[PDB]
Protein backbone atom coordinates (compact mmCIF):
# COMPACT_ATOMS: atom_id res chain seq x y z
CA UNK A 1 0.00 0.00 0.00
CA UNK A 2 3.13 2.29 1.26
CA UNK A 3 5.34 0.32 -1.04
CA UNK A 4 6.27 3.39 -3.39
CA UNK A 5 6.39 5.95 -0.16
CA UNK B 1 6.85 32.82 14.67
CA UNK B 2 9.86 32.92 12.44
CA UNK B 3 9.63 30.12 9.63
CA UNK B 4 11.60 29.47 6.99
CA UNK B 5 9.68 29.85 3.21
CA UNK B 6 9.98 26.98 1.29
CA UNK B 7 8.87 25.52 -2.13
CA UNK B 8 8.37 22.06 -3.52
CA UNK B 9 11.10 21.45 -6.13
CA UNK B 10 9.65 20.65 -9.55
CA UNK B 11 13.16 19.23 -10.70
CA UNK B 12 12.84 16.85 -7.71
CA UNK B 13 9.36 15.25 -8.05
CA UNK B 14 8.25 12.07 -9.12
CA UNK B 15 6.26 12.82 -11.85
CA UNK B 16 2.75 11.35 -10.76
CA UNK B 17 2.96 13.91 -8.16
CA UNK B 18 0.93 16.77 -8.92
CA UNK B 19 2.31 20.37 -7.21
CA UNK B 20 0.26 23.31 -6.86
CA UNK B 21 1.41 26.34 -8.66
CA UNK B 22 2.41 28.05 -5.85
CA UNK B 23 4.62 25.06 -5.07
CA UNK B 24 3.46 24.86 -1.29
CA UNK B 25 0.92 21.68 -2.00
CA UNK B 26 1.45 18.28 -3.36
CA UNK B 27 -0.80 14.94 -4.07
CA UNK B 28 -0.64 12.29 -6.06
CA UNK B 29 -2.01 12.11 -10.04
CA UNK B 30 -2.68 8.89 -12.05
CA UNK B 31 -0.95 10.51 -14.94
CA UNK B 32 2.55 10.25 -14.66
CA UNK B 33 4.08 13.61 -16.35
CA UNK B 34 6.42 13.55 -19.28
CA UNK B 35 8.81 15.40 -17.14
CA UNK B 36 13.21 15.26 -18.06
CA UNK B 37 14.75 12.28 -15.92
CA UNK B 38 16.88 14.53 -13.92
CA UNK B 39 19.26 12.64 -11.35
CA UNK B 40 17.84 14.40 -8.78
CA UNK B 41 14.44 13.18 -10.02
CA UNK B 42 12.42 10.48 -7.63
CA UNK B 43 11.64 8.18 -10.64
CA UNK B 44 9.90 5.64 -8.17
CA UNK B 45 9.14 6.36 -5.34
CA UNK B 46 6.37 8.72 -4.84
CA UNK B 47 8.83 11.88 -3.51
CA UNK B 48 9.64 15.70 -3.82
CA UNK B 49 11.89 17.79 -1.65
CA UNK B 50 11.54 21.67 -0.94
CA UNK B 51 13.88 23.70 -3.28
CA UNK B 52 15.73 24.66 -0.21
CA UNK B 53 18.09 22.71 1.90
CA UNK B 54 19.88 22.81 5.61
CA UNK B 55 24.07 22.81 6.48
CA UNK B 56 24.00 24.27 9.72
CA UNK B 57 21.08 26.46 12.51
CA UNK B 58 17.59 25.79 13.53
CA UNK B 59 14.89 26.01 10.90
CA UNK B 60 11.00 25.72 11.47
CA UNK B 61 8.23 25.27 9.09
CA UNK B 62 4.54 23.61 9.28
CA UNK B 63 3.15 20.93 7.49
CA UNK B 64 -1.08 20.52 6.70
CA UNK B 65 -2.21 17.34 6.50
CA UNK B 66 -4.59 15.32 4.81
CA UNK B 67 -7.02 13.14 7.05
CA UNK B 68 -6.91 9.92 5.18
CA UNK B 69 -3.50 7.29 4.28
CA UNK B 70 -0.64 7.86 1.59
CA UNK B 71 1.25 10.65 3.24
CA UNK B 72 4.76 11.22 4.83
CA UNK B 73 6.70 14.03 5.04
CA UNK B 74 9.84 15.39 7.70
CA UNK B 75 13.67 15.34 6.26
CA UNK B 76 16.13 13.06 3.91
CA UNK B 77 19.57 13.64 3.26
CA UNK B 78 20.30 14.76 0.49
CA UNK B 79 22.49 11.79 -0.63
CA UNK B 80 18.51 10.08 -0.61
CA UNK B 81 18.51 7.77 -3.45
CA UNK B 82 16.24 8.80 -6.20
CA UNK B 83 16.38 6.13 -8.43
CA UNK B 84 14.41 2.92 -8.68
CA UNK B 85 12.11 1.62 -5.92
CA UNK B 86 13.95 2.09 -2.35
CA UNK B 87 13.13 1.60 0.93
CA UNK B 88 11.22 4.51 3.22
CA UNK B 89 13.50 4.01 6.33
CA UNK B 90 15.86 5.90 8.29
CA UNK B 91 18.88 3.76 7.11
CA UNK B 92 18.15 5.37 3.45
CA UNK B 93 18.08 8.94 5.27
CA UNK B 94 14.39 9.78 5.60
CA UNK B 95 13.13 10.98 9.10
CA UNK B 96 9.52 10.97 8.93
CA UNK B 97 5.70 10.72 9.89
CA UNK B 98 3.37 8.53 7.99
CA UNK B 99 -0.47 8.08 8.04
CA UNK B 100 -0.86 4.53 6.85
CA UNK B 101 -3.86 1.92 7.94
CA UNK B 102 -5.58 4.78 9.65
CA UNK B 103 -2.74 5.07 12.23
CA UNK B 104 -0.43 7.72 12.86
CA UNK B 105 3.29 6.35 12.72
CA UNK B 106 7.10 7.58 12.92
CA UNK B 107 8.80 5.76 10.36
CA UNK B 108 11.54 3.90 12.64
CA UNK B 109 12.91 0.56 11.16
CA UNK B 110 12.73 -2.43 11.24
CA UNK B 111 9.47 -1.50 12.99
CA UNK B 112 7.42 1.70 12.43
CA UNK B 113 6.49 3.38 16.19
CA UNK B 114 2.46 3.84 16.44
CA UNK B 115 1.53 7.18 17.63
CA UNK B 116 -1.17 7.89 19.94
CA UNK B 117 -1.45 11.74 19.20
CA UNK B 118 -4.91 12.08 17.97
CA UNK B 119 -6.19 13.24 15.15
CA UNK B 120 -3.54 15.75 12.72
CA UNK B 121 -4.09 18.90 10.62
CA UNK B 122 -1.22 20.93 10.97
CA UNK B 123 2.58 19.74 12.13
CA UNK B 124 5.43 21.84 12.88
CA UNK B 125 8.94 20.91 11.97
CA UNK B 126 11.66 21.62 14.30
CA UNK B 127 14.79 21.08 12.24
CA UNK B 128 17.91 21.35 14.30
CA UNK B 129 21.64 20.90 12.75
CA UNK B 130 23.19 22.36 15.61
CA UNK B 131 22.67 19.54 18.03
CA UNK B 132 21.22 16.87 15.31
CA UNK B 133 17.83 16.34 16.00
CA UNK B 134 14.49 16.99 14.01
CA UNK B 135 10.88 16.73 15.85
CA UNK B 136 7.32 17.15 14.96
CA UNK B 137 4.53 18.77 17.33
CA UNK B 138 1.18 18.52 16.61
CA UNK B 139 0.22 22.94 16.41
CA UNK B 140 -3.02 23.12 18.43
CA UNK B 141 -1.12 22.49 21.53
CA UNK B 142 2.26 21.90 20.08
CA UNK B 143 2.40 18.26 21.67
CA UNK B 144 5.30 16.06 20.91
CA UNK B 145 4.84 13.41 18.22
CA UNK B 146 8.04 12.51 18.06
CA UNK B 147 12.24 13.40 17.78
CA UNK B 148 14.50 11.54 15.88
CA UNK B 149 17.80 12.36 17.13
CA UNK B 150 20.66 11.89 14.17
CA UNK B 151 24.33 12.97 13.85
CA UNK B 152 23.33 14.40 10.16
CA UNK B 153 26.67 14.92 8.10
CA UNK B 154 25.26 16.27 5.18
CA UNK B 155 22.86 18.68 3.82
CA UNK B 156 19.60 17.81 4.92
CA UNK B 157 15.86 18.77 3.11
CA UNK B 158 12.75 18.96 3.63
CA UNK B 159 10.83 15.56 2.34
CA UNK B 160 7.49 15.30 0.83
CA UNK B 161 5.53 11.60 -0.08
CA UNK B 162 2.20 11.02 -1.23
CA UNK B 163 2.04 7.10 -2.72
CA UNK B 164 -2.11 7.01 -2.84
CA UNK B 165 -5.13 9.37 -4.15
CA UNK B 166 -7.75 10.99 -2.03
CA UNK B 167 -4.73 12.81 0.91
CA UNK B 168 -2.49 15.48 0.52
CA UNK B 169 0.33 17.32 1.90
CA UNK B 170 0.77 21.60 2.58
CA UNK B 171 3.95 23.64 3.66
CA UNK B 172 3.31 26.64 5.46
CA UNK B 173 3.75 29.79 5.01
Amino acid sequence: EALFQ
Amino acid sequence: HHMVELTLDPDTANPRLILSLDLKGVRLGERAQDLPNHPCRFDTNTRVLASCGFSSGRHHWEVEVGSKDGWAFGVARESVRRKGLTPFTPEEGVWALQLNGGQYWAVTSPERSPLSCGHLSRVRVALDLEVGAVSFYAVEDMRHLYTFRVNFQERVFPLFSVCSTGTYLRIWP
